[PDB]
């Protein structure tokens, strides 16, 4: 694999500790490293993250293996404590997705960085995977970036522009909240109904 | 020297620069492009074959955008008229732009729109009786009848 | 010696300018730009693709910045037309960025005039009951519509 040629390259800048195997696809880094590793090796490495730090049920076992070195590899990140991972198999074509559950840190929140890390990190693990189709959850909140469709562009604006309401009404009555109950003692939700046809008039 | 031969290595010339504008993004190895544009009042057209790395799949906006770079790098092509194939299957739909992809479409649609108002509910009554305690699900009828009005 | 032969290397070499231009800035490895013109009435068009240094990622004001360069550098060339594409995905929602611009330029306001109404509040109602003894959140409506109106 050629991209491995372009990941060796990146290593031999930090520190320079790996065991190349035989086989071109596999490479060896002390895992201590290779926690921190393997979120560069994400924003350059595409095709599986290849780095191993130190007939149904089959499939199943590695399914469940991956699934948890995934959340190994989620739960060292700085804002996280601990993570999981789910991994979702075309039944019968099918699209496969992921989801991924992550409890974070409470004073410290995720990045758009660190989405997109995360979310590569999930879609190249597993071969196969469209990176739209991972779908990352927490606790309490949901933090995510995907919001679109094949349905008239018009409609996703509207969409959005209603979602955008929303987020700043309850953010105002979070806001005014909190200080007497308590920081997390309050959720809101909130729906609105908006208007979207053209109108006239004319009085005399 | 005569014009038309000067019109068709400008083609050539685009194709190339198209081609080597494409492999530039991480998941291809390569692609080519065919172009037909009518000399004398019909859209042009374009044509992309994409030769894609095997670990990776690409995505929906990775198609939009390919669509949006071929459609604005030439002046009367519209984005419907890209057509983007893989090696396995063509990633583009439009057979009937007014019809069936329309449709599917609407489903998507009233899908997002299920999909938010679940979320909502779900998200309000976690926290009183717990985290995986409740479930919904949600249908919507929607309106698609283009409708006019005036009043004297 | 043909005219479209010299408009053709004009369009190569604002091409590079325009390159060379985009590479200055920071964050950005390398770009190239390609342009179309209806020689004979539709708005030209302009694509950009960028590859981009690994360790940033690039922002909405900077998204404003480069599509005003490149709207900016052609006279024709409006700033809707222009659609930009990073190495994964299209750092542009130009396909209906029409309906989504008023309305937030009025949600963005409307937090504008809110936020000095606030401070003016908490600034007059500080020095008397202490620094951190007091919050004030304020929500107004705005009038959006055209009217007109003559009397006799």
């Amino acid at each position: 694999d050629q991209d491995g040629g372009a990941i060796v390259a990146q290593l031999t800048q930090m520190n320079i500790p790996y065991r190349f195997a035989n086989g071109s696809g596999a490479i060896e880094v002390p895992a201590d490293k290779v926690h921190e590793l393997r979120l560069r090796l994400a924003q350059q490495g595409l095709p599986k993250g290849g780095a191993v730090g130190f007939q149904f049920s089959e499939q199943v076992n590695y399914q469940r293996a991956l699934e948890g070195e995934l959340a190994r590899t989620i739960e060292t990140l700085g804002p996280v404590k601990s993570a999981r991972v789910h991994l979702a198999m075309p039944k019968p074509q099918k699209s496969p997705s992921a989801s991924v559950t992550v409890t974070l840190e409470p004073g410290r929140a995720l990045d758009e960085g660190q989405i997109s890390a995360v979310v590569h990190l999930v879609s190249s693990a597993v071969a196969g995977l469209p990176p739209g189709n991972v779908t990352l959850v927490d606790q309490s909140g949901h933090l995510l970036t995907q919001s679109n469709t094949s349905g008239r562009d018009l409609n996703d604006a509207q969409l959005k522009f209603a979602n955008d309401v929303e987020s700043r009404i309850q953010r105002r009555i979070e806001a005014i909240l909190s200080p007497i109950v308590g920081n997390g003692n309050v959720h809101a939700q909130v729906t609105a109904q908006l208007d979207f046809a053209n109108k006239e008039q004319t009085e005399e | 020297i005569s014009q038309f031969s000067e019109q068709v290595n400008y083609q050539r010339a685009l194709e190339g620069e198209l081609a080597r504008t494409i492999e530039t993004l991480g998941p291809v190895k390569s692609a080519r492009v065919h172009l037909a544009m009518p000399k004398p009042q019909k859209s042009p057209s374009a044509s992309v074959t994409v030769t894609l790395e095997p670990g990776r799949a690409l995505d929906e906006g990775q198609i939009s955008a390919v669509v949006h770079l071929v459609s604005s790098a030439v002046a009367g092509l519209p984005p419907g008229n890209v057509t983007l194939v893989d090696q396995s299957g063509h990633l583009l739909t439009q057979s009937n732009t007014s019809g069936r992809d329309l449709n599917d479409a609407q489903l998507k649609f009233a899908n997002d729109v299920e999909s938010r108002i679940q979320r909502r509910i779900e998200a309000i009554l976690s926290p009183i009786v717990g985290n995986g305690n409740v479930h919904a699900q949600v249908t919507a009828q929607l309106d698609f009848a283009n409708k006019e009005q005036t009043e004297e």
